[PDB]
RNA sequence: CGAGAAUAGAAACUCUUGAAGAAGUAAAUUAUCUACCCGUCUUGAAACACGGACCAAGGAGUCUAACAUGGAUGCGAAUGAGAAUAGCAGGAAAGCUAUAACAUGAAGAGAAAACGAAAAACUAUGAGAGUGUAGAAAUACAUUUAGCAAUAGUAUCUUUCAA
RNA sequence: AUAAACAUACUUUGAAUCGGCCAAGUCUGGUAAGCAGGACUGGCGAUGCGGGAUGAACCGAACGUCGAGAUAAAGUGCCAAA
RNA sequence: AAAAUGAAGACAUUUUAACGAGUAAGGAAACGAAAUGGCGUAAGGACAACAAAAGUAGUAAAGAUUUAAAGUAAUUUAGAU
């Protein structure tokens, strides 16, 4: 299989590592929560 | 339960009272043959023999590609080694390509026995087993009809209907060593050397041998 | 798993599994599909001959959702409703209900005939259908809709 | 020394359960028993192949074993190997008898009137094997031996691993 | 009732060329170099370790006293062997300290099995 | 740096170790470019047999 | 060092026989082969049109097809370390029927002439004949008298040099 | 004279040395035999070929991304759905649940429009399973039945100017 | 005729290699070479051991650790077993 | 390699036979009759006095210098300072 590889680039510095997921999903959920607080028509 | 070892033994005995009767009524007839001719003036023509015991000489490095390839028919793959082999016009021819590697000649009864006797084998199941019994022997050879060791002489001896057989069944002796040669043995045994046919003077280099 | 690999095994062994009249070199004939032409052509030739030339015409913007046509058989057609609804109406004849067999809910724009169908009246329910797909459900005694 | 043709190397043949499946290594086990003692050709059949890799145990589709028992109305298919299910075409009644039955293809056959025989239960109704029918399903139809060989040749080509300009 | 442990080779394996320069240990390191003396088995040095050299099945690992070695680190560690005195022999760990020493020592004592380190550790 | 041009040696002891492939026996029943009236009488049979039988079969 | 041509070095392998020139026989063109016979090609430098290649001169080969002009004749060709089937159409002209079998074609026909006597005998109850013995190499001739009344003798010795100029 | 066979018969010992150190092993020296410098390029190095004064620590096939073959595993005309993302208890960079877009696959050829597979298959060899006879033990023979996998060739069918 | 069930047929994946050298009851260019280039075969390369005092190829013969015996090449005035 | 035996014995079982030199290179882990067998360093999850005080350690750890034993070998164990 002829590879195709687009690597030749730069790649190090093109990388992004996705480490917040795990504290976005908190982050987004400790809003809705905050919001629906303030009035609840607001995240209907 | 075991009462058929009795009767098992008296078939060896009678089968080696009438093995025995082959091997000396033939040879009687050419001694009988041999004293009526010389009477008569007439002369006589002794038979051709129908068996070659070859022992190969050499070692295993330095043989020629095709050489190589008969020796493995022979089953000389080692140094030391006889086997018993028929003589026809292709054997014979065959023994003579690869004459720098085996010393060959004619046995005699009383070299056949010490061969068998001493230094017999079998392949059974594949496994080259010492001959210990005539139960061994009759269970892998009852079908040749040869359930003892004096009817496995006698046919190698004679060439029988079953020897081909019977050869390929026993394993290739292993022997000892002994002198070979007055020279060496890099010339023929007629400038006296070590390889080539030795007729019936290989019974006396087959008894340090063995 | 860097214990099963083979440098765990090779440690000893001076050139290390690569050859000492032949050493491990950088480069071994360029880098990538390098000598497409030159010296890697007997490769580009024993394993993708075609790899090197012109073919066909060409589609400035290709717009894929215009070739998506999903096909299924008319043997599997009745897989769709299920084993239990086909052995139901497995008595039914003209007049009476038969289910319909709407491929296009389930994804199934086309209606190919291959192997055969039940012997038992059938609706299919299709965007388009082969020739020998609709002879397929016709001769078993069903019938053949268009859908959109 | 001595001069052989060659060496003597491992026999390519397995003898083993592979794996570490404690039930295929007790089937092993039972049917390495039962081949050695009865010295039955079809417990001898029935061991060398439970000792064979995953590529080399093909599945049997239950539509391959309706039209194989079509003729065989009393009998005991014996296939090595899963046994899948065929949503295209009917299952009739019959009894099997394999290393894993798939969900569908369990529910189906027991649902018009069959059985679902595991390899114990085979070897206690019929050790020597009386009423079996061996199968073993197709192994050319795997994917991977397309590719085999030189695309390139004239006679039989491979098929050409796609990857970057493919056409 | 023992049977007599032979040795094939009573001697040590000594690394090559060990015996001239410090930075070469002397445990075995088979020489793969292209000219070495020994990896062509020339005469005079042609000593490796050949699995010829292993001795017999029935006397290996075994002490010179014709009994197994089962080390031990608890007074309940000997129960393990208290059914095959016969064929295993307690070997006090080398951690375990002057107190704990006298309580394996004296119940081997009580089930009869035989100790390699009785006099180990004493005031 | 001139060098050796050629040397046969070698080259026959290497094709006897796995030895000269022989065809298989489906390699001598090939029937590509026969007889184009011999191909036609051959088809023009197997076709007649096998529509026999396969009545015979859908008879039963 | 030669050449590629494909009929290269043949300055004796295409010669055509001594006194042999000039047409060939009328039973090149009239021996009938049919699927399965044995035959032997041999290139007919005379005839250019369709010359086999010189690698196949005097190789034997199977007829396995017969077209109306040619006849086609497969051999086995040795590659690197392979045997490949090489399916040529040869002409008339450039094969000739081996007789490989000539001597096998003929014990056949004394086993089947055998075996008709023996579905003769049986059915009329005579016992049935055995059949021919194998063949063997030549094996060790056995012991036979000769007479004393028609035997000559004759002193074999070295024999004395007799210079040669 | 006497094989087989039937019946009767017979093998338990002695001396020397060793907790005053037996046998075995280890270390040093002597004595006969044996022994050229390791690593590497090389057809060939102990080489008058190159690096090496000695010692300690460090020191060189690793990481990610794409494809493929094979060994183990789950499910199987489906597999995955730890795709983002949304919930749960617990406080959690872990664990569980999401009838879900999509990836590979279920259908193949054609540059493209346009299309889209059965004669409910045939032939050959082939894995098994019973029965009886006999050597009489394993095992050999005769006969009824079965056609899986694999290889080759066949009819039939979809697409292509061309299979 | 003889040999062949750890027989026979393979399939998939892959490493190293394509600087070679020597012998000859052989050949070509050369006056000739321990030169250059070849055909068939065996070796050194990749290989130790007994012998040729020493020697990559010569002769014997190819190797797990050993004990006892007949051996092979070749030797039997001393070094040196006879 | 072939037979025998096989829920746990043990030494990776028992019997018979053949075999064992080798640079480059290959033989990943698991696979009861095991589709090569193992030694060592560091870190993580478990197991380690089974009658409710449960691996070793101030009655002297790790380390260093030697002496003996086991293993063909990588190395392990133990005594003394």
């Amino acid at each position: 299989a002829v590879s195709n590889i687009h690597f030749c680039k730069d790649w190090r510095s093109k990388v992004h590592t996705w480490f917040k997921q795990p504290f976005r999903k908190i982050r987004r959920h400790q809003t809705r929560v905050e919001k629906a607080k303030a009035v609840f028509p607001a995240t209907i | 339960c075991k009462a058929r070892c009795q009767a098992f033994r008296k078939e060896v005995i009678l089968r080696t009272i009438k093995n025995h009767k082959d091997i000396e009524a033939a040879k009687k007839a050419v001694y009988t043959a041999k004293k009526n001719a010389e009477i008569n003036g007439d002369l006589y023509a002794e038979a051709d023999p129908k068996l070659i015991v070859a022992i190969r000489i050499r070692g295993i490095n330095g043989v020629s590609p095709k050489i190589k390839k008969i020796l493995k028919l022979l089953r000389l793959r080692q140094i030391n080694n006889a086997v018993f082999i028929k003589a026809n016009a292709s054997t014979i021819k065959m023994l003579r390509l690869v004459d720098p590697y085996v010393t060959y000649g004619y046995p005699t009864l009383e070299t056949v026995q010490k061969l068998i006797y001493k230094r017999g084998a079998l392949k059974i199941n594949g496994n080259r087993m010492p001959i210990t019994s005539n139960c061994m022997i009759k269970k892998a050879l009852g079908d040749k009809d040869v359930v003892c060791v004096d009817d496995l002489v006698h046919e190698i001896y004679t060439v029988g209907k079953h020897f081909k057989e019977v050869n390929n069944k026993l394993a290739p002796f292993k022997l000892n060593g002994a002198k070979i040669a007055e020279k060496n043995k890099k010339i023929h045994f007629i400038l006296g050397g070590g390889f080539g046919n030795r007729e019936l003077l290989i019974n006396k280099l087959l008894a340090n041998m063995i | 798993a860097t214990r099963f690999r083979q440098t765990r095994r090779r440690r000893g062994h001076v050139s290390m599994g690569y050859g000492r009249i032949g050493k491990h070199r950088k480069q071994r004939g360029g880098r990538g599909n390098a000598g497409g032409q030159h010296h890697r052509k007997t490769w580009f030739t024993t394993f993708h001959p075609d790899y090197f030339g012109k073919h066909g015409m060409r589609v400035f913007h290709l717009k894929a959702n215009k070739y998506y046509c999903p096909s299924i058989n008319v043997d599997s057609l009745w897989s769709l409703v299920g084993k239990d609804v086909q052995a139901q109406y497995k008595n039914a004849k003209v007049g009476e209900e038969v289910p319909v067999i709407d491929c296009v809910k389930h994804g199934y724009f086309k209606v190919l005939g291959k192997g055969f169908l039940p012997k038992q009246p059938v609706i299919v329910r299709a965007r388009y259908f082969s020739e020998k797909a609709q002879q397929k459900i016709k001769a078993v005694g069903g019938a053949c809709e268009l859908t959109a | 020394a001595i001069d052989l043709d060659r060496h003597h190397v491992r026999k390519h043949v397995s003898k083993t359960a592979r794996g570490n499946n404690a039930y295929m290594k007790l089937l092993v086990r039972l049917y390495g028993f039962l081949a050695r003692r009865t010295q039955s050709k079809f417990a001898k059949t029935i061991l060398h192949r439970l000792c064979l890799s995953r590529v080399n145990r093909p599945i049997v589709s239950t539509s391959k074993l309706a039209c194989l028992m079509k003729k065989h109305p009393e009998e005991t298919a014996v296939c090595v190997n899963t046994v899948t299910y065929d949503s295209r075409y009917p299952v009739p009644k019959m009894n099997v008898c394999a290393l894993k039955f798939t969900k569908t293809a369990e529910a189906a056959i027991t649902k018009a009137g069959g059985k679902c025989l595991r390899f114990d239960e085979l070897a206690l109704k019929a050790p020597t094997g009386r009423k079996t029918v061996l199968i073993r399903g197709k192994r050319n139809v795997r994917e991977a031996l397309k590719h085999f060989g030189k695309v390139c040749a004239k006679k039989n080509p491979a098929k050409q691993y796609k990857g970057k300009q493919t056409k | 009732i023992k049977p007599k442990i032979v040795k094939k080779y009573t001697g040590h394996f000594k690394r090559f060329d060990s015996n001239r320069f410090l930075r070469v240990k002397a445990s075995w390191r088979v020489p793969r170099g292209i000219d070495n003396r020994l990896r062509r088995k020339f005469k005079g040095t042609n000593l490796l370790p050949k699995i010829g050299y292993g001795s017999a099945k029935a006397t290996r690992n075994m002490l010179p006293c014709g009994l197994y070695k089962f080390p031990v680190r608890n007074t309940t560690d000997l129960e393990m062997i208290m059914m095959q005195n016969r064929k295993y022999a307690a070997e006090i760990s080398h951690a375990v300290s002057a107190k704990k020493r006298q309580e394996i020592i004296q119940r081997a004592k009580i089930l009869n099995i035989r100790v390699l380190n009785a006099d180990a550790r004493i005031k | 740096s001139k060098d050796k041009n050629r040397s046969s040696h070698n080259q026959s002891h290497k094709a006897h170790r796995n030895g000269f492939y022989k065809p298989k026996k489906s390699a001598y029943m090939s029937t590509k470019g026969m007889n184009v009236q011999v191909l036609k009488n051959t088809k023009a049979q197997r076709k007649f047999a096998l529509a026999k039988k396969l009545e015979a079969k859908k008879a039963a | 060092p030669l050449s590629n041509g494909r009929n290269r070095r043949t300055r004796k392998l295409f010669k055509r026989p001594f006194r042999g020139h000039g047409l060939s026989n009328t039973s090149t063109i009239l021996h009938t082969y049919k699927v399965g016979d044995y035959v032997t090609i041999l290139c007919n430098s005379s005839i250019q049109h369709g010359l086999p290649y010189k690698a196949f001169h005097g190789k034997t080969g199977r007829v396995w097809n017969v077209n109306p002009h040619a006849i086609g004749v497969m051999v086995n060709k040795k590659v690197n370390n392979r045997i490949v089937v090489k399916r040529l159409h040869i002409s008339p002209e450039h094969i000739k029927p081996s007789g490989c079998q000539k001597d096998f074609l003929e014990r056949k026909a004394a086993v089947a002439a055998i075996r008709k006597q023996n579905i003769q005998l049986k059915k009329e109850g005579k016992p049935l004949l055995p059949l021919p013995a194998k063949r063997l190499p030549k094996q060790p001739r056995p012991a036979e008298l000769i007479k004393g009344a028609d035997i000559k003798f004759t002193t074999v010795a070295p024999l004395k040099f007799e210079e040669l100029y």
